This record gives C-alpha cells, sequence and structure tokens, in this order.
C-alpha cells in the first residue's frame, strides 16, 4: 500500500482474486458452526495464490538472480582475487589503533581497488561502503560491510541477517590475510640468495610445511564445501517452487548452516583456530627481518614459536578424540576428519 | 546555467572584463547616470561574445546596488556589488520563487571575486611581459626567487578554483534535468528547485553560510591586492607578503584538518587530496 | 576579442598548418568554398577564434604562409582546401624565394624584405581591437624554418611588447647527418631566441615520431605523409578550451600561465594516446574516465626521447590532463582521486604540485561523441636529456673544423657560439637548480 | 596486480610458448587480430593476469623470446597468430643471433648485449606495481637454451629479489647419442643453477613423450609436431586457477607454496589423462569424479622416466589433484573419501601429507564444458633416479677424454665439473635423508 498500489499481492487494483475471495466469504458467513478443517482449507486460498504473484512480481522488477548471488559474493567471498588487492593496500595503512576517520579512508581505498581491477559493472561498485570498533589494538578483525538493499527484496533480507552474513565477512578476509601473510614471508625464502644452510633453518623449515599446509587445507575444505552444494539446492529450490515464504525460510535455513560448519565449536575450536592464525602471524614477523635464520633472535624468537605451534596441531588433536567419541554433530565430524586424512594421510 | 552557473564561460570571461572596468574601490561615479551606463555593458557584453537571442534576454537584468566603498560615502563596486537579476514571467512561476533568486545573488557575487583574483592575478604576468619590462631575468635583485614564490602562489590559487569549479557545476547538472525530467512527479516543482538550489549552494563551499572558511577566502584575497600593488608600483616589502600568505595557507590547511569528520563533504577530500601531496614532498 | 594569428614558416612548419586548417572544417560541420550543413552554429557554440570573422559566412583563415622553397606551397592549390585560403593575404599566384638551403639565409632576407614583411602581415592585426598574440608556427630542422624565424623572434618582441607568445616547433632528426650536417649549427641559434626573445615553447620530437608510427600505425616505409597526423590533432586539442565554449582556462594565456613555473623553464611535455580505429568497436559499452589518465604519466605516449632510468632525481611542477568529448562528469574527481595513491609524478620538494583536469564538448560528429580522448601538457625536470644530447652533438663538431669556415663568409664576423652553449647551460643549470 | 612475465628462451622454449598463447585465444573467446565474439567478459570474468592489460581490447601477449636460430622464428610471421605478437617488444624484422651451437656461447654473449637483454624486458616490468614473477619457458636441450638461460638465473636473483621464480623447463632425450655429444655437460651447468638460483622447476622428460606419444595417439614416425600438443595444455591447465576465477591458491605463489617442502627438492611430477577425442561420445551420460583420480597417483600418465619398484621406499609428500570445467562438487569429497582406504601415495613417515583438490570454471566451449579434466602436481622422492641416471651418464663421458680439450678453449680456465657432481649428490643425499 506504500509504494504502488499495482504492486499487491493478492490482485486488489490490479487482478480478480477479489471476487473470488468475495464468494468464499459468502460460503464462510453462511454457517452457523464452527469447526477446523473448514476454516483451515480456505486458508490455504488466502494464502497460496497471494503467495505465487509476489513471487511473479520480484523476478521481473529486479533480475531476481542478479543480485542474489551478487551479495553472497560480498559476504562470502566468491570474488576472492578481487578484495586480496583491497587486503593490501589496507594492511599498510590500518596499522594504527582505530580512529573514526579510518572508516571513510578504508572506504575511498576499497573504491579504487575494485576499480583498478575493471569490475564488469561500474555501478555495482558504490553500492556499498564498509564500517569499521571504537580502538581496541588493530583495525583487523573490527571492520564490516554495509551492502543495502532496494525494493521489496529487503523482506527477504532483514536487517539482523546482513549482521550475521558480515560477521563472517571478517572472518573470511581475516583467513584470506593470514593465507596470503603465510603466502608471503614464505616468497621471502624461496632462493638460496635468501637461505641459509644452518640446521636453525631446517627447525624454521617443519614448521610452515605444518602451518602453511592447514590454511590451504582447512580453510580451503571449509570454504569451499560451504559454498558448492549449499549454493546447489537454493538454485534448485527457486527453479521448482512457486511459493514465497518455503523458498524464504529455505535460504533461512541456507544461512544458518554456514554460519554453523564456520563455527565449529563456541569457545576451543573457535579459540583454537585463531590461536593458529596469531601463530603463523608471528612466523610471518619472524621470517621478515633481513637474513632471518641467521641471526641469534632469529633462533631465540623461534624457539617459542615450535612450543606453540604444537600447542595447536595437539589441540587440533584434542577435539578428534571429541569426533570419534560422537554425540555431537555430523557437520562437524565430516568436515574435520576430511582435513585429518588430509593431514595423517 | 549558462548565466548564473557560467558554464558558457564567455559571459563570465566578458564579467572579468567587467571586472577590468572596476580596478578597485571606490573611485566610480555615484550619480543616477551609473546604473544607466552600466546596466547597459552587460547587455552589450552578450552580443560582444556572440551567443544566444534576445529571448532569454529578457530573463536577465541587472539591479546595482548600493553599499560604501570608500565607506564613509558610497561609491558602489562591481567585484561584489554587481548583481545579475533572473526573472519572474507569466507561465514560469513555479520553477523560480524568491528565495531561489536570493540565492542567485550568491552565487553571481561569488563566482565575481574570485574571478577577480584569477583575472588581476594574470593583469602581473602582463605588467612583466617581454620586450622586456621588469627586466634582470635572475640577477640583480631577485627574480628568480621572486618569480618562484609567485608562480607557486598562482599554483595554488588556479588549482582550488578550478576544484571549486568542478564540485559545483557537474554532478548538479547530472543530478538536475535528467532526473527530475524522468521521475515523471512533475507537480509543485519549486519544492523540488529549491532543494537542486539548497543542493548546489551546499556543493559551493555552503560555509554553512557562518564557518570561518569564508573568513579565509577573504584573508587570502586581502593579500592578492597587496600581490598586485606591489608589481604595480619594494622587494623586501615584496618577501613579507608572500611568508603571510604561505602562513595564511597553512592557516586554510589546518581549519580543514578540523572539518574532518567523516565520509562528509566531497570538497574534504578534495582538500586532503593535496594534504597528502603535501606528505609526500 | 580572443584573435590568434598563427605565423607557418618553413617548409615542415606550412605543411603541418595545412591539414591544422583542413582539421578544423570537419569538426565545425563547414566546407572550405560553402556551409551546406547547419551544425556549425546549434552544436560548436563558438568559431571567431582562430578564423576571420564572417563577411558571408565564409570563416577565412587567420593564416601567413612564407617559405623559400616553392615546392609547399605549389602542393595546395591544387587541393580542394585552397579555395578556403586567400590569394590576397599572403602571395598571389607563382610565389618563390630563395635557392637556397642555410641559417644565414633567412636571417639575411629578413632586413631586405623588411618593408613587405612588415606590411600585409599587420593589416590582420587590426582587425580586432583585443589581440591575443602570435603563434610561430614554423620548424627547427632545415635551414628554412629556422634562418627566418629566428628574425621575427626579436621585431615583434617590442613592436607587439604586450602579446603572448609560443610556438608549436617541431625537432629536427638525430638518427644520421648525411644529407643535412649542418643541424647543430641552426638549431641551437633559434633555441637561444626561444627562451629569452620567447615565451613558451611546444617540444615535437623526431626520433619520437617514428616511435608511435611503428607503435600502433604499422608501417614499414617511413614517410613524410604520417608526419602531419600525430601533430595536427594535439593542436586542435590544445585549443578545445578555447575554441569550443569552456569555462576556465579557455583563453590561450589561461593554459600557459598554470603551467610555466618561470622563464627559460617552458619546454612542455604532449602527450595523446587514442589513435587507433579499431577501438571504436568496444566503446559502445560505457568506456569510463578512471582508465584514461592512468596512462598519461605511464611513459608510453610521450614525444619527448628522454631517459628512462632519470626520473627519480627529476620531480613533476605541472602536469595538465585534458579530457574531450564525452566525460561522464560524475566520476571525473574520482579519477583524480587515484593520483595521491600511486604518486606516479615524482613531485618537488620545495613547493606544491598541481594536476589539473579539463573537460570541453567536443563537435557534433560520430567517431569524436563516442571514444575518449586524452591530451597531456606535462612539464617535466628530465628535458635537459634533450639539452644534453644537442650540447654533446655540438661541442664535438667543433672539434672537427666542420662548418667554421663555410659558414662565417656572410654576415658573421665574430664567434658567437659560446654565445648559445652557455645560455644553453644557463638553462640546464637552473632546471636542476629548482628543487632544492 | 599478479602480471606474470613469460620467458620463452631456446630453439625448444620458443616453440612450446607459441601455441601456449595460440591456445589462449581459443580458451578466452578471442581472435589474435579482433575481437569477434562477446564471449570474452561474460563468460570468462578475468583476462588480464597473462596477457598485457587492454589499450583497444587488444591483450597484447607479455612474451619476450629470443634465441641464436632464425628459423624458431621465421615459422610464426607466416602463420596468422604473430599479429598479435607486437615487432617492437622483443625484436622487429631480421632478427638474428650465433652461429652456432655451444654452451659457453651464449654464457659469454650474455655480457656483450648486456646493455640491450636489460633494457626492452624491463618496460614490461613496471607497466604494473605489484609484480608476480618471472617464469623461464627455455629448454635444457642443445646449447641455445641451457647456455643463455644460466645466465639469466644469477642476475635476476638480486636485481629482482622479491619475485617469485619458477620454469617450465623440458628435459632433453637420452634415446643415442650421435646427433649431439654435449648433452650431459650443458644439462648439468643449467640444473646447477635451477636449484641455488632458482626456487622451483616443472620436469618435462623427453623419453616419457614419445612413451605417451605411442600410447594412445598412434603414430610411427614420431616428429616435432607432436611435442607441443602436450605440452600447450597442461601449461594453461596449471593457471586454471590464476586465469580463471578461483579462491583458493589463485596465484601462483599460492600453488607453489603448498607443494614445495624445502629448496633443492622442488623437482614435481606432472600427470594429466584426458588426450582422445572419441572419449566425447560417452561423457553424454554423466561421467563423474569418482573414477578420475583413481588413475592419477596409478603411474599411467607420469611425465617422468622413473623405477617402477622404487616407490616402496619412497613416499609422497604433496599431491595436487586439479579438476577442470564441470566437477559435479557434491561428489568431490566422495573422491577423496576414497584416497585413504587405498594408500596408493605412501606417506612420510616422519610428518603428515596432503592431497590437495581444487577446482575452476572452464572455458564456455562445447569440448572444454563436457569432458573431466585431471591436471597432477605431484612430488614424489623417487626423482633421483633421473638424477642417478644423469650423474652416471656424467662421470662415464669424463673417464672417455671427451669434450675436455674441446671445450676449455673459451672462458673456461679451472675444473668446474666435480662443482656440479657434489652439489647434484647433495641433492640425491638429501632426499632419501628428508624420510627419517
Amino acid at each position: 500500500e506504500n509504494q504502488n498500489v499495482n504492486m499487491s499481492r493478492t490482485g486488489s487494483i490490479l487482478k480478480n482474486q477479489e471476487d473470488t475471495f468475495a464468494a468464499e466469504l459468502h460460503r464462510l458467513k453462511q454457517q452457523p458452526l464452527f469447526s477446523l478443517v473448514d476454516f483451515e482449507s480456505v486458508l490455504d486460498r488466502i494464502r497460496s495464490t497471494v503467495a505465487e504473484h509476489l513471487w511473479k512480481l520480484m523476478v521481473e522488477e529486479s533480475d531476481l538472480l542478479g543480485q542474489l548471488k551478487i551479495i553472497k559474493d560480498f559476504y562470502l567471498l566468491g570474488r576472492g582475487e578481487l578484495f586480496q588487492a583491497f587486503i593490501d593496500v589496507a594492511q599498510n595503512m590500518l596499522k594504527t589503533p582505530p580512529t573514526a576517520v579510518t572508516e571513510h579512508d578504508v572506504n575511498v581505498a576499497f573504491q579504487l581497488s575494485a576499480h583498478k581491477v575493471l569490475l564488469d559493472d561500474d555501478n555495482l561498485l558504490p553500492l556499498l561502503n564498509l564500517t569499521i570498533r571504537e580502538a581496541p589494538t588493530s583495525g583487523w578483525a573490527a571492520l564490516g560491510l554495509s551492502y543495502k538493499v532496494q525494493w521489496p527484496l529487503h523482506i527477504l533480507f532483514t536487517p539482523a541477517v546482513l549482521e550475521k552474513y558480515n560477521v563472517v565477512f571478517k572472518y573470511l578476509l581475516s583467513v584470506r590475510r593470514v593465507q596470503s601473510e603465510l603466502q608471503h614471508c614464505w616468497a621471502l625464502q624461496m632462493q638460496r640468495k635468501h637461505l641459509e644452510s644452518n640446521k636453525t633453518d631446517a627447525i624454521k623449515w617443519r614448521l610452515q610445511n605444518h602451518m602453511a599446509f592447514l590454511v590451504d587445507n582447512l580453510q580451503y575444505y571449509l570454504q569451499v564445501d560451504v559454498l558448492e552444494s549449499q549454493f546447489s539446492q537454493l538454485l534448485q529450490q527457486i527453479n521448482s517452487t512457486r511459493d514465497f515464504e518455503s523458498i524464504r525460510l529455505a535460504h533461512d535455513h541456507f544461512l544458518s548452516n554456514l554460519l554453523a560448519q564456520s563455527f565449529i565449536l563456541l569457545k576451543p575450536v573457535f579459540h583454537c583456530l585463531n590461536e593458529i592464525l596469531e601463530l603463523c602471524h608471528s612466523f610471518c614477523s619472524l621470517v621478515s627481518q633481513n637474513l632471518g635464520p641467521l641471526d641469534e633472535r632469529g633462533a631465540g624468537q623461534l624457539d617459542i614459536l615450535v612450543k606453540g605451534f604444537s600447542c595447536q596441531s595437539s589441540l587440533l588433536f584434542r577435539i578428534l578424540s571429541s569426533v570419534r567419541n560422537h554425540q555431537i554433530n555430523p557437520d562437524l565430524a565430516q568436515l574435520l576428519l576430511r582435513l585429518d586424512y588430509n593431514k595423517y594421510y | 546555467r549558462h548565466f548564473l552557473l557560467m558554464e558558457d564561460g564567455e559571459f563570465a570571461q566578458s564579467l572579468s572584463d567587467m571586472l577590468f572596468e572596476k580596478l578597485g574601490s571606490g573611485q566610480t561615479p555615484s550619480e543616477l547616470l551609473n546604473p544607466l551606463v552600466l546596466n547597459s555593458i552587460l547587455n552589450k557584453a552578450l552580443q560582444y561574445s556572440l551567443h544566444g537571442d534576445s529571448s532569454l534576454a529578457s530573463n536577465l537584468t541587472f539591479a546595482l546596488k548600493y553599499l560604501p566603498e570608500v565607506f564613509t560615502p558610497t561609491a558602489p563596486d562591481a567585484l561584489s556589488c554587481l548583481e545579475l537579476k533572473y526573472k519572474v514571467d507569466w507561465p514560469l512561476n513555479i520553477v523560480i520563487t524568491d528565495t531561489c533568486m536570493n540565492k542567485y545573488s550568491r552565487i553571481f557575487s561569488f563566482l565575481l571575486q574570485l574571478k577577480h583574483m584569477v583575472w588581476t592575478l594574470r593583469d602581473v604576468w602582463f605588467h612583466l611581459k617581454r620586450t622586456a619590462l621588469v627586466n634582470q631575468a635572475s640577477n640583480s635583485v631577485q627574480y628568480r626567487q621572486l618569480q618562484l614564490y609567485r608562480h607557486e602562489m598562482q599554483h595554488f590559487v588556479k588549482v582550488i578554483q578550478g576544484y571549486i569549479a568542478n564540485q559545483i557545476l557537474h554532478v548538479t547538472w547530472c543530478e538536475f534535468r535528467n532526473k527530475l525530467s524522468a521521475v515523471s512527479n512533475l507537480e509543485e516543482i519549486y519544492k523540488t528547485h529549491a532543494d537542486y538550489l539548497n543542493k548546489a549552494l551546499f556543493r559551493g563551499l555552503l560555509t554553512e553560510k557562518a564557518a570561518p572558511l569564508m573568513n579565509i577566502i577573504h584573508s587570502i584575497f586581502s593579500l592578492i591586492l597587496k600581490f598586485r600593488l606591489q608589481l604595480i608600483s619594494n622587494f623586501g616589502l615584496m618577501q613579507q607578503s608572500y611568508n603571510t600568505f604561505k602562513y595564511y595557507s597553512d592557516f586554510l590547511f589546518e581549519v580543514v584538518s578540523k572539518l574532518v569528520n567523516r565520509g562528509y563533504q566531497p570538497h574534504l577530500e578534495d582538500f586532503l587530496l593535496r594534504i597528502n601531496f603535501n606528505s609526500y614532498y | 576579442p580572443r584573435e590568434i594569428i598563427t605565423l607557418q614558416l618553413g617548409q615542415c612548419g606550412n605543411q603541418i598548418g595545412f591539414e591544422f586548417w583542413k582539421q578544423l572544417c570537419a569538426e565545425h560541420g563547414i566546407s572550405p568554398e560553402g556551409i551546406v550543413e547547419e551544425f556549425a552554429t546549434e552544436g560548436t557554440d563558438r568559431k571567431d577564434v582562430f578564423f576571420y570573422q564572417a563577411d558571408d559566412e565564409h570563416y577565412i583563415p587567420r593564416a601567413v604562409l612564407l617559405d623559400l622553397e616553392p615546392r609547399v606551397i605549389h602542393s595546395i592549390l591544387n587541393s580542394p582546401y585552397a579555395n578556403l585560403y586567400n590569394p590576397e593575404n599572403i602571395y598571389l599566384s607563382e610565389h618563390g624565394g630563395g635557392a637556397g638551403n642555410n641559417w644565414a639565409s633567412g636571417f639575411s632576407q629578413g632586413e631586405k624584405i623588411h618593408e613587405d614583411i612588415f606590411d600585409i602581415i599587420d593589416r590582420e592585426a587590426d582587425g580586432s581591437d583585443s589581440l591575443e598574440g602570435f603563434v610561430l608556427c614554423h620548424s627547427i630542422a632545415g635551414g628554412t624554418g629556422s634562418g627566418l624565424g629566428s628574425y621575427l623572434l626579436e621585431r615583434l618582441n617590442d613592436r607587439y611588447p604586450k602579446k603572448l607568445v609560443q610556438t608549436y616547433s617541431v625537432f629536427p632528426n638525430q638518427d644520421e647527418m648525411s644529407h643535412v650536417v649542418v643541424q647543430p649549427y641552426n638549431s641551437l641559434l633559434t633555441l637561444k631566441r626561444l627562451t629569452q626573445n620567447a615565451d613558451c615553447v611546444v617540444v615535437l620530437d623526431n626520433t619520437a615520431l617514428n616511435r608511435i608510427a611503428t607503435d600502433r600505425l604499422h608501417i614499414q616505409n617511413p614517410s613524410f605523409s604520417q608526419i602531419n597526423q600525430l601533430v595536427s590533432t594535439i593542436m586542435s586539442a590544445s585549443t578545445t578550451t578555447l575554441r569550443y565554449p569552456g569555462y576556465m582556462n579557455n583563453d590561450l594565456i589561461g593554459l600557459i600561465a598554470s603551467l610555466i613555473p618561470t622563464p627559460r623553464l617552458h619546454f612542455l611535455m604532449t602527450g595523446y594516446t587514442p589513435l587507433t580505429t579499431d577501438q571504436s568497436v568496444a566503446s559502445v559499452r560505457k568506456t569510463t574516465v578512471l582508465d584514461v589518465m592512468r596512462r598519461l604519466l605511464q611513459p608510453k605516449n610521450v614525444m619527448v626521447s628522454t631517459g628512462r632510468d632519470r626520473q627519480t632525481n627529476h620531480c613533476y611542477i605541472a602536469i595538465l590532463n585534458i579530457i574531450q568529448g564525452e566525460v561522464d562528469p560524475t566520476q571525473v574527481h574520482k579519477s583524480l582521486q587515484r593520483i595521491r595513491e600511486r604518486k606516479l609524478a615524482n613531485f618537488i620538494p620545495w613547493g606544491p604540485a598541481s594536476i589539473q583536469v579539463a573537460l570541453s564538448r567536443k563537435s557534433p560528429y560520430l567517431p569524436s561523441a563516442h571514444r575518449v580522448s586524452g591530451l597531456m601538457m606535462a612539464n617535466h625536470t628530465n628535458i635537459s636529456s634533450l639539452f644534453e644530447r644537442t650540447c654533446r652533438q655540438y661541442d664535438k663538431l667543433r672539434k672537427r673544423e666542420a662548418f667554421l669556415e663555410q659558414f662565417r663568409k656572410e654576415d658573421i664576423f665574430k664567434d658567437n657560439f659560446d654565445e648559445l652553449d652557455n645560455s644553453r647551460e644557463i638553462v640546464q643549470q637552473l632546471i636542476d637548480e629548482y628543487h632544492a
């Protein structure tokens, strides 16, 4: 009734649902008694023909299939390269405690980053801005995204559940950064001219073959299997169902499955997983010195890290005993063992 | 757009010739023939640029206001006291109101003082123009570092005015006609046209019509007269005057850092362009 | 109002100005002998700024063309664009000249035809009561354009002192020295007059022409018929704020005032990317302005032979980036947003720099209202590499006893060779001193 | 962004890179001289990662091709795919070289053309402000690709220290030693530079080529026209995460980082099954992903001559299994389920192993969007059998007094033969020591 009267769900200015509804009304009125089946079988008819006409509304006005793969590509990060150039530039100027002007600065940086890439749609670029806390210690793991939404697609995206998409969004870019930071401190020791032939390098080196093999496995078999056959049933449901809330709460079961696989356990595993990405983050800042493995501080800082890396594989070992002795969760167990025979074999 | 926003700049270039007829205030007559020959020469200036018919030329009128410039008697200016008046006619009255013509006088007087800066700043290049005039290409007493601070002065002004010109004109002309027409929402036009004009003064400087940024565009205007009087006429009194400009330009930079808030004022980023330019050198 | 008189002079200066006037009729929607299209006044809002003002809607060019060689003008009258030119403003039929190949020929011929050379070119001066200035569309190559062009840079400096002088001069070719050998002598004699007897120049290198003429143009035998195609477009590109209706720096004394740091530092680097006709099939998809100025500061479109490893100790001071036609001006401030993040221009550490961008609507024509065009007018302090190239080829030739006995028989009695050498080193020393 | 400069070099390295660029236009939906299909942007989401970025929608290849022999480049310009190549990036027409067949020829020619070899290949480096690295698409066979390729592995290690180096180098043929006899000398000199002066290699054996070229391809006379068909597909197969839009290990420093255990252990075994065109008539019935990786670890598609009974005491450490195009990803975890039950890969007893599987959508083309493709990048410690084969053919030749007087006349004064022998045995001893 707000925007436009020919856009009605039942068919009220534009269709003739109303005369049929009035005939149903005369039939319902003609009854002195009351029961359950006669009242509720025609609660279908005031719902089902109404639940299909708005499905035939929003297909044509919006190109439905357009933005509802676009909004997932901003949050679940389908365009993976197109944000790493943002992450590389936003790292070099989030090296402060956050202030209120850094929101606008990181924003215009994501602007120029997505602009030099040549997106296939120039107006898809300024459809969002980015948002970031007050000043905890650092700008990373405190930033977010605002992708606001137009007419009636917003009834599918309440302002609650974009926080539910944004909260894993800062988590998935955090494992793009620590994957790429482990990809760059690896990239310093590629040649023999930067390599020392000491045994202090060899004890540095079995660790990254254990730790850089993790985030290229743990955050891959999570993130790719989260996307593929959860995107698969959405596209198969909207191509096979002419109904509104059954499509709608099926994408509510979609989002709650993504935020359950990516959460694996509340206190321990999320504390085990962020302890993994902290402990290989100091493997970046240890290697990043000039001629690392020949320094006394290069081996002195290392000795704490050779404890903390097996503090993480053995804590990963502690969850696997809770996965075998199993009354908790099957999707937890199928994923964590999939990386584990990809670990122990 | 052609005679208030000045995007066919032949009229505002001819305004510079009208700014080349004042040259300081007040030394102009106070007769009643002073509006009589001065309202004419602006109508004659449109035929001097060979553009437009007389159909829209009835929509332009000029009202010479009266303000003291010797400051006890009157001798009114044409750098900031010459105003174009747009007309209200018989069918077109839902487009033009009295509030929007009040700010047309504000916009026309604000271009007319920045154009007086840029024009008289190039009048000094006419003073030292080559036969030779001023001489001593580098030595004797300074021209090498003299013209070095004068051109980095005329650097900063000529690139400020170009950036203020790009934020006034372009997106406002992109927002205006197209949007209004396509929205087939055309009833009670002055509730939308005045909002368009309120954005058009939002984009200029807007200063909430009260901020001290208007006091700095006056002080940097106050040295350009000091710049032009020393070149018409002193070399030690020169080098102090532009250190005062470099103090006032750095004063203009530090207030911008206080307007900073976030995500706001598309001139503020454009000012922070030059600040991050000022950091790398 | 803003009338400029072009001074087309020499063997190469007459041909680069011949297609410059031929370019102007295709964009004004006019014919050289008639007016068949109505697009000249509704589409173009100003036409009487380089042409003479009309008497029968026939926009006469404000041009003069003198040369010692009659070969350049005999290839003009058979072309159908010569009826727009007048046979009474410059010369009538059968005009001639010298023999003739010498810098001292045209330098001595200026004061024997002194009565006639200051008679018919001054008739166009008092046509407008507010003259803009003079552009010397002359050449440096050969002795024809360099010999007589040095004379008018002196006598027009005091007879017309309040007028702008600025030239679009072409630099000669330094590949081999067999056909011409007098190239270091006549070039440096005019280059002294271009700094103290002239305010500004626009440099146009010849060794950088065939760098572009085989880049995207794909020729096998380099001819002289390609030298007029790169030159005539950027000439009309430089007056797009002046010919077409613009607002800021819409005069020739507007553009040059915002780029010159100081006298004897006026050598402006030029750049122009779009020269390919098969780009037209993919500009239909809204090719933006965000990608056209990322390649201007990148040394690819430059017309100046300079060092590639000498840009770290040199700093840009003034850079112009002119977009034309369809601009989409809601993202032109977005293009200038990305400039500070790369810092592709080294900035001077003593003072501020400036990246000036401007726009003007192009001609109502299909190859003009569809494809984005970018004109660059840079000013970088690596231009002394050409001055080090010309000076090292100048002092090496004087130790080989070359043209010291063959050049001082006519009108040269004293050694004016070191008068050009010190003044060239004054330019080369004040450039490096300019960044303190 | 992620721009890689390919260094095509030698008699065999230029031909394997010629059809590598020719393969890329058929999958990008583009023509080497024009753009006739709209499938390039809607189907392919990223194209400027190996090509140079467009100026007229003409994706220039970022390629350089130097060789002493002019025969490999004279079979290029008559082909219609050479107009995509530029005649100013590498050489103009009529480029030549040496006489010439020596390892010491190109090793001594690197410092006499030292000014020109570091001038035009560095112009493509500063085109992107974040360079990925350098791939040396060179050869080991002959003295042309092995002589000059050892020089650039040294001087690009310090001038560009923060860049990835990794090569797709082809191994020579060891069947008879009649036409060439200098094969043990020039191979081991480059193999030392491939371990300490280079991070990673991709080995490509020649005796394993004709094992596959008569397996399913059914030829009677082995020609050189078949060597470009197995090589150009797996080159474009290795960049499917990099060219086509992928998520994890979508860079060249992503893939190589997850497979190298340690420096001087980087020799990766390659496998690629589908090469037959009559398989196409039975892939219409949903041929799955559950059967395509059971044959990758089975030694049938390998391109490395290794022992069959030496795999029990050797252990896999890193194995890559790349599926492309139609994957049916609801059973790709089902394919990795069956890996632990067979244990076809022997696992290292000191540490964990990894079977990494990844996918990316292929080109919008009918032979590409229908048939399953499997690319293998293995790393097995039986690769010392080739190093035992090359070393046993190296010390046997030095006892026969072969090329000790014919090789040390030019630029060799000391015996650097045991400098290659001990460093090769250092690789062979640290491989067997690596599984404790």
